[PDB]
């Protein structure tokens, strides 16, 4: 439907590692933050 | 709108064949040019050392 | 004898006649931290070895 | 099957003398597996 | 074949999940200059 994915020869296709999306990476990036203030306001008076 | 920094762990040890081919991808993984940025100053010079 | 003001008799008036220093306060929004341990942390970089 | 592929690392942790610093890269050094009785005397080997 | 091998292994790897936990809890209290792998049997010399 794309001609941007057709694939003629073998060096652009390998193995697939792992998948993520939209719904997961924003939450990813929240857990993130919110981690990283907890951790500097918590290691320090 | 997102910036990347360097990490440390004192918990760890690692190869520093590691930190060399890392210090030698930074530089042309990622921008730093006259428009926007991608990384901090301190990062640039850690990727400059290694 | 001691030449200081320790007890006085003040009428009502003149209670509030001793508002003289300027004090100054941050906000209750803004946070006040100490980093004097910051100091310290950091990493040591092993030489390689064959 | 099992010896066929897992001689050679028998074959290799039976040295000795390794450095054991938490900061050094070879794993080799740190098991004792195979570090001991090497001497033959229980007081010697053992001084550390 | 491979009993001792992966014991000491697997015991090496526990030794570097308590060292990274220790560290990352308590940063600076303990200081591990040697670790000794044999068997279940697990050693730390370490500066306090």
């Amino acid at each position: 439907q794309r001609p941007e994915r057709i694939k003629t020869t073998p060096y652009l296709e390998g193995d697939v590692l792992s998948s993520d999306s939209g719904p997961l990476l924003s939450v990813f990036a929240l857990q993130e933050i919110m981690q990283k203030v907890r951790q500097v306001q918590a290691d320090y008076m | 709108q997102i910036i990347l920094d360097l990490k440390i762990d004192p918990g760890e040890r690692m190869d520093p064949a590691v930190r060399m081919v890392a210090g030698v991808v930074g530089h042309l993984l990622f921008t730093a040019g006259g428009r926007f940025t991608n990384l901090t100053q301190n990062m640039a010079r850690q990727l400059d050392i290694a | 004898f001691i030449n200081k003001r320790i007890v006085e008799r003040v009428r009502v008036g003149q209670i509030l006649a001793v508002l003289n220093r300027r004090f100054v306060a941050y906000k209750g929004k803004m946070r006040i931290m100490d980093i004097t341990q910051s100091l310290k942390m950091g990493t040591k970089l092993a030489a390689p070895t064959v | 099957p099992q010896l066929i592929v897992t001689l050679p690392l028998n074959e290799y942790f039976s040295r000795v003398g390794g450095i054991t610093s938490p900061d050094y890269k070879k794993i080799g050094g740190k098991v004792i597996v195979g570090d001991l009785e090497a001497t033959g005397s229980r007081v010697m080997d053992a001084a550390d | 074949n491979s009993t001792l091998i992966a014991n000491s292994m697997h015991n090496m790897a526990i030794g570097t999940l308590m060292q990274r936990e220790v560290g990352r809890e308590q940063p600076g209290v303990l200081t591990f200059l040697s670790e000794q792998y044999v068997g279940d049997d697990t050693l730390f010399y370490t500066k306090l």
